[PDB]
């Protein structure tokens, strides 16, 4: 055995390397940042008709102007989502204002290499999750990616999960910086339909759009049906 | 420190570190305890490596309180830890109850500490088995506590090198109705069964317990017992 | 002996050795040579500070430290460990003045710091220091004093001392000097000469000479050897080599 | 084999393999260059992009009004070290009402990062920094590593292909002290571009600059703010 | 018994205008019937659009000031932007209430610009309750100047009066005349008047003199 | 309380009265104020009776652990130190005023230990509410190297002066003689008040007390 | 310290052209008793700064210990950086305020004089953390007797020579000896210039008692 | 109590009265207040008996281990700092004054004051309740360059003068002369005290 804080001969912590591999097992999710707002879409990956599709919440609201897409170990993500919601409200309390998308992404990111055995108070291992933070602030619509290494970057378009390689390839061929939010939603749905084993439907996937003056919105089944129609 | 146990269950269900601690005891110098009708004897082999050793400097038969005494087989330094702990435990009882601690009560308290070293983290069990004698409620007591933390009340018993033979020797040789004067003689004869050499008042150690409390016999008292052997 | 007996400082090998301390001693032996000489009116330090890159500043990685106003420290080994020991030594001297109201006597400081070093040679929880160091001091009452501590925590008093690659070669050269009757101005020239002699121009790259001294000449204060005197000692060192 | 696992284990060669493995993180981060003149300290770094759609990662961060840094290695450890530096600086201005002397800050980093190299279950920092500062001793360029050792530098380069950049800094070393800001920054850009592939050049998207000096507080130039400096580059 | 507080006096005042904010103070520092110094202005520049006036126990004034200064740097590092006037006010309330059981004996009046570039004034009590104001007076002569601000700047008790909003020139003249009256009647106010003007262009400082006694 | 000590030619004598008072009411006519520490070390307690009882009990227990470990007779300096360092730590809140007397390899010793942890090595001493009456007798007639009979006589007189002069003191005079060969605990050595006699005719005829309920539990 | 024991009275200070001068009597009083008539209440902090202290002597000695060590600590580095007089004044303000906030003050009122980069420094710090700079300072009873004389001269002539400043301080010590019932005719005059800190003593001001014959 | 120490060429002289009181009651009339802190280092005790004895016990302990570590007799400055630090750290809870005097190879005979955690070297020093009435006397009677005998006479006279005037002082005067050679213990009995005006 070796410690959770052991470096590989290449300069990377073995536990962080393996946590990234866990994300390759999670549901595929896409985010697209547009001048008119950020779009978030995720496959639920339902395994039984008996399972309530509403009980799978892979797109969450952090605050009115920020949303989050997750992949990997769904239970590890629930802890970081709560840490993000608490953060925004402690900032609202102290400073009477909203946080930037980057500030929230950075706050969640600080908890990444906060794991260990000896000399600790007390996480044993990293979080096996990847997050996409899509929201709007004074800098306009912003979309951020974060992985178990605590590395966060700003993205025009990003895909995470099992079919990350393929979905990003498709995103690259269709993304333009001037693309409308209507075209952003369509591309994400077409790319999501392509990568999933099961057929796409209004009760099979989740879609959320954050636009200035409209706030964070989670698309209804009736809204998802109208989008899938086109 | 090391917060995990060092004594664990083997696949066959044995606490092997306790078994190995008992081996340390079985290889130590022999000790004997005999519960007479009017008292208790504790006898041990105190044979040191050379004439250069000041025999009178350290003891194996030790007092705990006025009425309790002790002897061991195994690891000498481990024994000292239990002696201090036992003397302390006997004072805690006296401070609260204002009555000499019952021998069963001392033996139970001490045996709890021994059990602790079989489960507490980063420690090994004691490599010692103790013979504890006392006098309370007008009657004599003889107990044994082993490395697992288990205690036994004996009428007479042997520990250490050649204990199997000494234990059979005690069973057949003597029984109830022993006067303490007769019991001391038997304890020294049990020791003579294993002893290699001439047994003098400087290479054996005896302690007695009766109505007058516990005390270690002087070498002149041991000499007069050896005059008849 | 690669059989588990060499992975922890809380583990003796069957021949009664603590290999973790021996491997830590090897980190000093692999490092550049440091020398210290005790003479009639003080103590002088000299260090072969190898120039790893032309990019570094003159005076980068100073292997000589002021542990107290009257005490100096010369290091050889893993520099971050060496600097961590300098901070311990500093605090030890600081705590003596706060307790007793006067400058910590050098043997006492050597004793205290050597036991913080010793402490790291007993447990699986911590690692021995991969460092050896010298402490120099001068006062009228105590005289000139030079001590050396190794990764094991051993502290001895010295008339002459060397640590590092050329520890033995520098020792046969310090032995030629009759330091018990010499000055610090005289001994400075010699310290430089000994460092240039034991330096390996073929195997090693360029080096920079660090010279420090504490004695009657400095009023018992640990100082760097001024540029003036250092240039004069380096000139003699090069001229002697030919 | 067995001397790889923990920082408390010394190899039979007098080496600590975990420290050496942590240094491999620095060599794998993208190139950064730091250099100084008689009045200024410059940090020039290459920013990698994780895809065309992703942005070029922030390689240069603010520490105080007189100190700025450029990172190479574990970005989470770089943030940890940055906040320690920012805080140590805050303490000094709170207590003394004067900037923390740059060499003193660097000693605290060496003291702080050595602690986990000697404690079981702990690991060294997987971050190497280039520090740009200005104080009563003029401008400074410092280098810290996952081994708690630190260096006072005239110029320096850490990261992927940083050997190529080091060679330019050593060859042009003599011109740096009398350099003006435009020329000193251009020297930094040329060392940075020597690491870059033969097919690749500097860009108003992948270049990042940080400047601190005699009259200028630590300032970070990133995209169109970087353009005036790149407009002087002329060859290879 | 030792008392951790002492009253060092001094008057602060702020006015929020259409495109400006004035924060002003006397320069006197005292204790008992003694003057510590005659050059102790109570105005502290926090950002290029936020100034603060602090008055009360000088030990607490110096401390709360260094804490505010440190917290802004911390916020800038964390958010890569300067704190707005509103964020500094909201934060100061939490800092003051962090000492609810051992208060900072300080009267604070923040003055600067809001996100629309208009004048903003935020006034506080030692324990952290605050509100946005059109204008406010604090410190030793607080009660002398406040009724005149209510009248001349708020137009109170005046019927058939044209409500002309105050200009920088007219507000500057009023600050200079109220500190002259405060210095005539309040023993703790005097020596000089330090005025801080906050506009889109930044901060200017003006120093007019008051009575030396 | 009137507790007293003396150092004679062959040892130490310790004296004590037998009165325990609970606010001007005599609670106990015969309590034991002379306590055992070690075979040749005794201690008199005065003040809060629980504090004197427990601090004597604790040091006696600590001296048994001391002697068992060392294998030697305890020293009177050890009991003085153990007591002082404990009382000092409590800053006078443990209200025990003690007179420690005993014999060790260094001869006979007498010490006064106060509730705040201060001590004195004295040839004679007196503590308690009646200490001044005893200290007057001791000052008036103490001569060094007194005989056992002469020292017992002076001690009895010293405690007796306190018994009759102090309202917080009464009962009998308990004494303890400590010599190189051990200690003789002379309980009720002197009784300054002859057996109290009454013409008590307070018999109640069975049934005079009106009983409402009666339950009998056989055992 | 909730209740001071041995206390020092006024500490004087005035900046001149090229440095600062500070003065203090060498008395430690236990109430009205002049118990120690020869203790120094002035300290050289480093080459640019000097501190004089009023109030409790045991607390002053403690600060002298803490400061003294900080200076030694700095000097071991030898990095070309040293505490300015203003930095010592800033540290000392934080030190007093911190102890005051724990309800355990150091019972002192101090004057810090300095000279760094051609600038004279004079700063006041009390047991509560009240700090400020001024052209002249006077602690304790000196704030009532000596500060009016220092300010009277500084009103006529704001820039004083080292000699004028020195004579002004001697005039102030003479007044303090006549009027302060906790003073003594034994004092020290410490001066900080380009050359560094120079403490002079023991000094005494000549007294005139001709008013007795009136 | 009245305690006193005087420096001379080869060392110090320390003196004390012998009274231990509890209000208006003399508890011990023959107490020796000169307590040794090391061979050649002593302290004179005053104030709370419990506090003074506690500080002396701790100082002697700290100095014993200090001396064995330096392989040398502790310096009188070190012993003065030892007492001083305890008296200073606990000044709110302690009510004792322990004067520290003795001899060194380095600085010879030195006298120190520890009042309330302070530290001061004195040519001579006085302490305790009785010192209040002999300030004027010691100010008039002290002359520099006094021999050890002259120091003992100055100490005996000053302490007897205070003993007469102070109710909390009396009994016997204990004298101690610390020198390179060793320590001398004298006792001046209540019968043999020097006589002055006492009406
Ligand atoms: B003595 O009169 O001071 C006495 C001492 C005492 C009493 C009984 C037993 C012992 C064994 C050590 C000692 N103390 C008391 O009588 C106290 C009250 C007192 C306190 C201070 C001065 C005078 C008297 N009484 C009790 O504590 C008490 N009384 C009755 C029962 N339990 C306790
Ligand atoms: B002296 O008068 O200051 C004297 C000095 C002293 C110091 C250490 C040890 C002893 C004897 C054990 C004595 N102290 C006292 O006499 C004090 C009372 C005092 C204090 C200050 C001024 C005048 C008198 N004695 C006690 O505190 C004490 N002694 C006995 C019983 N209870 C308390």
């Amino acid at each position: 055995d070796r410690g959770v804080n052991t470096f590989s001969p290449e300069g990377r912590l073995f536990q962080v390397e393996y946590a990234i591999e866990a994300i390759k097992l999670g549901s595929t999710a896409i985010g697209i940042q547009t001048s008119e707002g950020v779009c978030l879409a995720v496959e639920k990956r339902i395994t039984s008709p008996l399972m309530e599709p509403s009980s799978i919440e892979k797109i969450v609201e952090i605050d009115a102007h920020i949303g989050c897409a997750m992949s990997g170990l769904i239970a590890d993500a629930k802890t970081l989502i709560d840490k993000a919601r608490v953060e925004t409200q402690n900032h609202w309390f102290t400073y009477n204002e909203t946080m930037t998308v980057e500030s929230v992404t950075q706050a969640v990111s600080n908890l990444a290499l906060q794991f260990g055995e000896e000399d600790a108070d007390a996480m044993s291992r990293p979080f096996g999750v990847a997050l996409l933070f899509g929201g709007v602030d004074e800098k306009g619509p912003q979309l951020f990616h974060m992985d178990p290494s605590g590395t966060f970057v700003q993205c025009d378009a990003r895909a995470i999960g099992s079919a990350s390689e393929g979905a990003q390839s498709s995103l690259q061929e269709v993304y333009h910086k001037s693309m409308t939010l209507k075209e952003a939603i369509k591309s994400s749905l077409i790319i999501l339909k392509q990568v999933m084993e099961e057929k796409l439907n209004a009760t099979n996937i989740e879609l959320a759009t954050v636009q200035p003056g409209q706030n964070f919105h989670m698309f209804t089944k009736e809204e998802l049906e109208e989008v899938i129609k086109d | 420190g090391y917060s995990f146990s060092l004594t664990t269950f083997s696949p066959s269900g044995k606490l092997v570190q306790i078994e190995y601690a008992l081996a340390a005891v079985a290889g130590g110098a022999p000790s004997v305890g005999i519960k007479a009708a009017n008292g208790v004897v504790l006898a041990t082999e105190k044979k040191q490596k050379s004439i250069l050793y000041d025999e009178r400097s350290v003891h194996k038969v030790e007092p705990i309180t006025k009425h309790i005494g002790l002897v061991y087989s195994g690891m000498g330094p481990d024994y000292r830890v239990l002696v201090h702990r036992a003397r302390k435990l006997a004072q805690q009882y006296y401070l609260v109850y204002q009555e000499p601690i019952p021998t069963a009560q001392l033996v139970q308290r001490v045996a709890s500490v021994m059990q602790e070293y079989t489960q507490s983290g980063g420690v090994r069990p004691f490599g010692v088995s103790l013979l504890i004698c006392g006098w309370n409620e007008g009657r004599p007591y003889l107990f044994q506590s082993d490395p697992s933390g288990a205690y036994f009340a004996w009428k007479a018993t042997a520990m250490g090198k050649n204990y199997v033979n000494g234990k059979t020797f005690l069973e057949k040789r003597y029984n109830e109705d022993l006067e303490l004067e007769d019991a001391i003689h038997t304890a020294i004869l049990t020791l003579k069964e294993s002893f290699e050499g001439q047994m003098t008042e400087d290479n054996i150690e005896v302690g007695i317990c009766n109505e007058a409390g516990f005390r270690r016999l002087t070498p002149t008292e041991v000499k007069d017992y050896l005059a008849a052997i | 002996i690669g059989t588990g007996y060499d992975l922890s400082a809380s583990t003796f090998s069957p021949d009664g050795r603590v290999f973790q301390v021996e491997y830590a001693m090897k980190a000093v032996e692999n490092s550049s040579t440091a020398i210290g000489i005790r003479c009639k009116d003080g103590v002088v330090f000299g260090v072969e500070k190898l120039v790893l890159s032309k990019l570094y500043e003159e005076g980068s990685n100073k292997r000589l430290f002021n542990v107290d106003r009257h005490v100096g420290m010369a290091v050889a080994g893993l520099l971050a460990d060496a600097r961590s020991l300098a901070d311990i030594a500093r605090e030890e001297a600081s705590n003596f003045r706060s307790n007793f109201g006067y400058n910590i006597p050098l043997k006492h400081l050597a004793d205290r710091v050597a036991m913080y070093v010793h402490a790291y040679t007993l447990y699986s929880a911590v690692r021995p220091f991969g460092c050896s160091f010298m402490l120099g001091s001068y006062s009228v009452n105590d005289g000139a004093q030079l001590y050396m501590i190794d990764p094991s925590g051993v502290s001895y008093g010295y008339w002459g001392c060397a640590i590092g690659k050329a520890r033995q070669a520098a020792k046969t050269e310090i032995e030629k000097l009759q330091m018990k009757e010499m000055t610090c101005r005289d001994i400075v020239k010699e310290v430089a000469k000994i460092i240039y002699i034991v330096h390996d121009e073929v195997k090693d790259k360029a080096f920079e000479l660090e010279l420090s001294w504490v004695g009657e000449l400095t009023n018992g204060r640990h100082e760097i050897v001024p540029k003036d005197i250092r240039e004069e000692a380096e000139k003699y060192a090069k001229e002697s080599l030919k | 084999n067995q001397y790889d696992n923990d920082v408390t284990v010394w190899s039979p060669q007098g080496r600590i393999h975990q420290i050496e493995y942590a240094m491999e993180a620095v060599k794998q981060g993208s190139a950064t260059v730091g250099l100084k003149s008689k009045t200024h300290a410059v940090l020039v770094a290459l920013k990698r992009a994780q895809s065309e759609l992703a942005a070029h990662q922030k390689k240069i961060l603010h520490v105080d009004n007189h100190i700025g840094i450029s990172i190479a290695g574990l970005t989470a450890d770089a943030r940890l070290l940055c906040n320690f530096m920012r805080q140590e600086c805050l303490d000094s201005r709170f207590v003394f009402d004067r900037p923390l002397p740059v060499s003193r800050l660097v000693s605290l980093i060496g003291s702080k990062t050595q602690i986990p190299t000697q404690r079981y279950g702990r690991r060294p920092y997987g971050v190497g920094l280039l520090i740009a500062g200005y104080d009563d001793m003029g401008p400074h360029i410092f280098q810290t590593c996952p081994s708690a050792n630190y260096f006072d530098c005239r110029a320096m380069s850490i990261g992927a292909r940083s050997q190529s950049a080091r060679t330019y800094l050593e060859r042009h070393m003599s011109e740096f002290m009398e350099c003006n800001l435009n020329e000193l920054v251009k020297h930094g850009l040329r060392a940075l571009r020597e690491t870059l592939p033969a097919e690749q050049d500097l860009t108003t998207k992948n270049v990042s600059i940080g400047i601190v000096g005699k009259d200028l507080e630590f300032t970070i130039y990133d995209d169109d703010d970087v353009s005036p400096f790149l407009e002087g580059l002329e060859e290879r | 018994r030792f008392s951790p507080y002492v009253f060092n006096g001094g008057t602060i005042l702020a006015i929020a205008g259409e495109d400006f904010a004035i924060v002003a103070s006397d320069t006197r520092l005292s204790e008992g019937f003694s003057i510590h110094t005659r050059d102790s202005p109570k105005c502290y520049k926090l950002t290029d659009k936020t100034v603060i006036g602090c008055s009360g126990f000088h030990g607490d004034c110096l401390t709360l000031t260094k804490i505010i200064e440190a917290r802004l740097k911390m916020y800038k590092h964390s958010n890569n932007k300067a704190m707005t006037t509103g964020a500094i006010a909201a934060m100061l309330s939490t800092i003051l209430y962090s000492r609810r059981f051992f208060p900072y004996y300080v009267y604070n009046i923040i003055g600067g610009l809001d996100e629309e570039g208009k004048g903003a004034v935020y006034s506080f009590d030692p324990v952290g309750s605050y509100q946005r104001d059109s204008f406010k007076a604090g410190g030793s002569a607080s009660a002398m100047l406040q009724p005149l601000l209510d009248n001349q700047v708020g137009f109170k008790n005046m019927q058939n009066v044209e409500h002309v909003p105050l200009s920088l020139d007219r507000a500057m003249r009023l600050v200079k005349d109220v500190f002259i009256s405060a210095a005539e009647r309040d023993v703790y106010t005097g020596d000089a008047l330090r005025i801080c003007i906050v506009t889109k262009e930044g901060i200017r400082e003006e120093t007019v003199s008051l009575r030396k006694d | 309380t009137t507790i007293a000590g003396l150092v004679f030619q062959d040892g130490v004598i310790l004296g004590a009265d037998t009165r325990a008072t609970n606010d001007s009411v005599v609670a106990d006519k015969s309590c034991e104020k002379i306590h055992f520490i070690a075979p040749k070390i005794y201690c008199c307690g005065a003040g809060v009776a629980a504090d004197a009882e427990m601090t004597t009990r604790m040091v006696a227990s600590k001296m048994e652990l001391h002697a068992l470990s060392t294998g030697r007779e305890p020293r009177v300096a050890t009991v003085t130190r153990i007591l002082r360092q404990t009382l000092f730590r409590y800053q006078g809140h443990v209200g025990a005023s003690l007179i420690v007397g005993g014999v060790d390899l260094t001869g006979p010793q007498l010490y006064g230990v106060h509730p705040h942890g201060s001590y004195s090595r004295l040839p004679f001493t007196a503590l308690g509410s009646g200490q001044d009456a005893a200290l007057a007798v001791l000052e008036d007639r103490f001569q060094p190297n007194m005989t056992l009979e002469a020292a017992q006589g002076l001690l009895v007189e010293a405690v007796t002066a306190g018994i009759l002069g102090d309202l917080g003191s009464g009962g009998n005079v308990d004494a303890c003689v400590i010599t190189k060969t051990g200690a003789k605990l002379l309980r009720t050595l002197s009784s300054p008040t002859e057996p109290v006699k009454r013409s008590g005719r307070y018999h109640f005829v069975p049934g005079t007390t009106a009983v409402l309920t009666q339950t009998v539990k056989p055992l | 310290t909730q209740n001071p024991m041995v206390t020092g009275t006024s500490v004087l200070g005035v900046k001149f052209e090229g440095g600062v001068v500070i003065a203090a009597d060498m008395l430690g009083s236990y109430g009205s008793l002049a118990r120690f008539r020869n203790i120094s209440r002035i300290m050289r902090v480093n080459n640019s700064t000097m501190l004089g202290a009023s109030g409790d002597y045991a607390d002053f000695q403690y600060l002298k210990q803490v400061l003294g060590q900080m200076v030694i600590d700095e000097e071991l580095l030898g990095d070309g950086h040293s505490y300015s007089p203003r930095a010592i004044h800033s540290w000392l303000t934080r030190a007093m305020y911190s102890r005051r906030s724990k309800m355990n003050p150091l019972w002192n009122t101090m004057v810090i004089g300095g000279y760094a980069d051609g600038e004279s420094f004079l700063g006041y710090v009390d047991m509560l953390g009240v700090a400020y700079e001024a052209p002249s300072l006077a602690t304790g009873y000196g704030a009532y007797l000596a500060q009016p004389l220092l300010r009277e001269v500084l009103e006529k002539q704001p820039v004083l020579s080292q000699t004028e400043a020195r004579d002004l301080v001697e005039r102030c010590m003479r007044v303090l000896y006549y009027r302060d019932a906790r003073s003594y005719n034994r004092f020290q005059i410490a001066t900080v210039t380009e050359k560094g800190v120079e403490i002079e003593g023991p000094l005494s001001t000549e007294t005139n008692w001709d008013i007795a014959h009136m | 109590t009245t305690i006193m120490a005087v420096e001379f060429d080869g060392g110090v002289v320390m003196g004390s009265d012998s009274r231990v009181s509890a209000g208006e009651a003399v508890v011990n009339r023959v107490f020796d207040k000169l307590s040794p802190l090391h061979e050649r280092i002593y302290c004179a005790l005053s104030g709370s008996a419990a506090d003074a004895q506690a500080v002396a016990d701790m100082a002697a302990y700290q100095l014993e281990l200090h001396g064995i570590e330096l392989e040398e007799p502790p310096l009188v400055l070190a012993a003065a700092n030892v007492v001083r630090n305890i008296s200073y750290k606990y000044r709110e809870d302690l009510s004792a004054h322990l004067m520290v005097a003795g001899w060194d190879q380095r600085e010879g005979g030195q006298v120190y004051g520890t009042l309330g955690g302070m530290l001061t070297r004195q040519p001579f020093a006085i302490g305790g309740s009785g010192s209040t009435f002999i300030y004027g006397y010691v100010d008039a009677a002290y002359k520099p360059g006094m021999s050890p005998e002259e120091c003992r006479r100055f100490t005996t006279d000053a302490i007897a003068l205070a003993m007469s005037r102070d109710g909390s002082s009396g009994g016997v005067i204990y004298l101690v002369t610390i020198t390179a050679a060793g320590v001398d213990h004298r006792v001046i009995l209540g019968n043999e005290l020097p006589k002055f005006y006492d009406e």
